[PDB]
């Protein structure tokens, strides 16, 4: 569409201008009248603040969340993974059964979260949980094709991953990249968005930097590696 | 299929048997945003409120009601307006299930 | 504008919020002498304007839970779910169609399509959705890079139908029903399970662990009924479960949380209930009657 | 002291094995809220596997071991007199997968 | 109303309470409030009630809400009720009727 709304002022001198001609320079009446109309105007303007916000491009917080609730794509999900935990190592180090966080971890979660005493490993930063709907959007419509999952992972990881092979069942991808911390804890959260059919077992490329071969589309000597295929292990322990 | 009359008012209301079915309809215009709306009530109970008309596309596909699709159609694709709405250049139309799956099939 | 919408959802201004800026702005055109109590000709009229400026927050929060299938409610919800082009089946509650949208974990995202579809599919009671995807068979005999579905009802025609667009070519399936299908005189066999179901006879021990004291424990008939519905319900015991202690201890406890059970005991009826484990393949499933369960409680 | 040795039962369509500390976060936060033991409750093997698969049906209890700290755990039961009441940490609570 | 002469001033609620439930043909209160278990088997401070018909719950509900805390009861038959989750259990007396 376009611009829902205008200024507040603009409606209510447009209502103003309705007044009767005896009224016309009444400043208390028309001020008071403007005081009471004006309050009306803006708490509707605050409406149009709900327009762009569900933008899956732009979203964040709540608006995000909704709009992983409309794809079936939740924030957070059982894994087999010590999340780290935020509390104080002692100071210098301390046995303890747990590891812990420091103010920049996306596994943030206190012994006492419900999302973290049954294993749910809850994805908190927005630029990673836009990205793995912007790939589970792929698995809603089925499109398990090579043009989509490289697509996908674009969005995902960027612009120099590549999916490799295709064996009897078994697909590998890459990133293209040394991977962080961020990234490496929620890629179990990764395989189960991207679009690879059902009964098809996805792979990760070990160094996760572009392959190496023959062909057009590839990297040599300086920057490719050998392949290696590993299971991610996506939805098992084992 | 049908075609269903819309008159020269911002808000009018007519009943019309759909599948068998007594349907009221209630459209009013939102001059606002410029848009004609429906509300459909099927036997004296509202079933859809507030439903934007729109061009080229079954109004009723969500729902499920059973009393086929209502449509509006015109001849370049213009949308409706309070003016274009009753003048007929925009027309509203009722198809039967049936005949949907006659062309469809054809 | 910390009001609005907000990255924690819609936060909504209070109402007393609206009317101090009233009276801030009849302030600034009256003077500081202007009589607002809430009591008066200025303070009645700034409190009823106060609580149509909340009313319209009322509707931006509307508006705004109307867009979240966890609020959305009735054809709204609808018009949310036909984003994934879901359905709702007949009789089904919001709660569960919303919980259906959301795909609250299920712990393997995918496969949730075919999951919901074949349960919306008209008379399937029960259905179940399993993959092997490794390059090994399993241990419950499903061939490497295959999908097996187990469905209860619903006619071979529509659930065959919906399997073939579901499953993509080049994947096999694990099952005991075979359903010859045709697209475009493409001819696919989709194998499903209809599992059969073996009458189970079971009889529990149960001993009484009030709760501080707290209430005492329910009749034996109360329990029975109580693990019928357990065990009918859509949480029914799956395919290839086999019946076992932890079972059990796992649904009367819960169930009843003053109440330990001390022994369990099952057979395939008419056969003489006894010491569990009782094996079910992977084509079998338990099913229970009311008569047959029983329950005692030991001192 | 508390101790929970259990074994894995994953339904085939269902999460993993849940994480130890996971599982003792849970047990902690459950023992420690207004539902915790009372007074003169005696620690048992009841309560404890009632408690964790109440939490995670996906898990079998093989054993609980129960002492004081800093006393080595002990086979339940653990008595508790009607003036005494059991205690717990987080860091105090283990809890491991058995084969 | 008037509590015409009863011998006993208290209690007198609680019995047109009792009285005062649909299906109590008959109903009686009781009370051994010494230290020492009376000839009638009633042990110390303990409030006792006989009624016939009436529905148990009803019934136990009402006597729940005049008898305190603290208090005994004696009788043949056990209700279990229940108040904000504080389920008690109160005993009362359903009279066996012996044909004579």
């Amino acid at each position: 569409m376009s611009n829902l709304c205008a200024d507040p002022e603009a409606l209510v001198e447009a209502r103003i201008d309705e007044v009767l001609t005896q009224y016309r320079e009444s400043p208390y009446l028309l001020n008071l009248i403007r005081a009471y109309l004006s309050k009306l105007a803006e708490t509707s303007m605050s409406y149009c603040d709900m327009v762009e916000k569900f933008d899956l491009d732009t979203a964040v917080g709540d608006q995000l969340t909704i709009i992983g609730r409309i794809l079936g794509f939740p924030r957070c999900h059982c894994v087999c993974d010590t999340i780290p935990v935020v509390g104080y190592d002692c100071g210098g180090s301390y046995a303890g059964s747990y590891q812990l966080a420091g103010y920049c971890e996306p596994g943030s979660s206190w012994i006492h979260c419900s999302p973290y005493g049954n294993s749910e490993l809850c994805v908190d930063e927005d630029e990673i949980y836009r990205s793995l709907l912007k790939a589970r959007r792929y698995q809603m419509l089925g499109l398990y094709d090579i043009e989509s999952l490289h697509e996908a992972l674009q969005i995902v990881w960027g612009e120099d991953a590549m999916v490799a092979e295709t064996k009897v069942g078994q697909v590998v991808v890459t990133p293209g990249r040394s991977l962080t911390a961020t990234e490496t804890r929620y890629l179990p959260i990764v395989f189960r968005a991207l679009p690879i059919a059902p009964g098809i077992k996805g792979m990760i490329h070990i160094d996760q930097g572009p392959i190496a071969g023959y062909g057009d589309g590839w990297a040599g000597y300086c920057g490719g590696d050998w392949l290696c295929p590993v299971d991610p292990h996506a939805y098992t322990c084992s | 299929m049908i075609e269903l009359e819309v008159l020269d008012e911002s808000k009018q209301k007519f009943s019309v048997i759909l599948n068998d079915r007594r349907v009221t309809i209630e459209l009013w215009y939102n001059t606002t945003n410029d848009r004609w709306s429906f509300s459909l009530a099927l036997d004296g109970d509202n079933v859809v409120t507030g439903r934007r008309l729109v061009t080229g596309v079954d109004l009723l596909a969500p729902f499920g009601l059973g009393i086929g699709a209502l449509f509006l159609l015109s001849e370049n694709g213009e949308p409706p307006t309070r003016a274009n709405l009753p003048l007929g250049l925009v027309k509203l139309y009722h198809a039967t299930q049936e005949e949907i799956d006659a062309a469809i099939s054809a | 504008m910390t009001y609005g919408v907000q990255p924690t959802g819609y936060v909504k201004k209070p109402l007393a919020v609206h009317l101090a800026e009233i009276e801030a702005s009849m302030v600034d055109l009256f003077g500081p002498g202007v009589i607002q109590t809430e009591q008066s000709p200025l303070g009645q009229l700034n409190g009823l304007y106060a609580d149509l400026s909340y009313d319209l927050d009322e509707r931006g929060e509307d508006l705004y839970q109307s867009f979240d299938p966890e609020q959305a409610e009735g054809s709204r919800l609808d018009i949310l779910a036909r984003y994934r082009l879901l359905s709702r089946r007949a009789g089904e509650s919001d709660e569960s169609f919303r919980r259906a949208i959301t795909n609250v974990d299920r712990a393997r995202i995918d496969l949730s399509d075919l999951s919901t579809a074949l349960s919306a599919i008209n008379g399937v009671s029960w259905s179940r959705v399993y993959v092997n995807e490794d390059a090994t068979t399993d241990a419950d005999g499903i061939p490497p890079n295959t999908v097996s579905v187990a469905v209860i009802g619903g006619d071979d025609d529509e659930v065959a139908q919906l399997v073939r667009r579901y499953v993509v070519p080049g994947v096999g399936m694990y099952g005991n029903t075979t359903i010859e299908t045709t697209i475009g005189g493409f001819c696919r066999r989709i194998r499903v399970i209809r599992p059969v179901l073996i009458p189970t006879s079971v009889e529990i021990d149960v001993q009484s662990r009030p709760l501080k004291n707290g209430c005492p424990p329910p009749s034996v008939n109360a329990m029975a009924a109580g693990l019928y519905t357990e065990l009918t319900g859509p949480d029914r015991p799956g395919n290839g479960e086999d019946g076992t202690v932890y079972l059990f201890r796992k649904i009367m406890e819960r169930l009843y949380p003053n109440v330990e059970v001390v022994d369990v005991r099952l057979s395939q009826a008419p056969a003489a209930p006894t010491t569990p484990p009782l094996v079910m393949s992977f084509f079998q499933m338990m099913s229970f009657n009311a008569d047959d369960i029983l329950v005692e409680i030991v001192p």
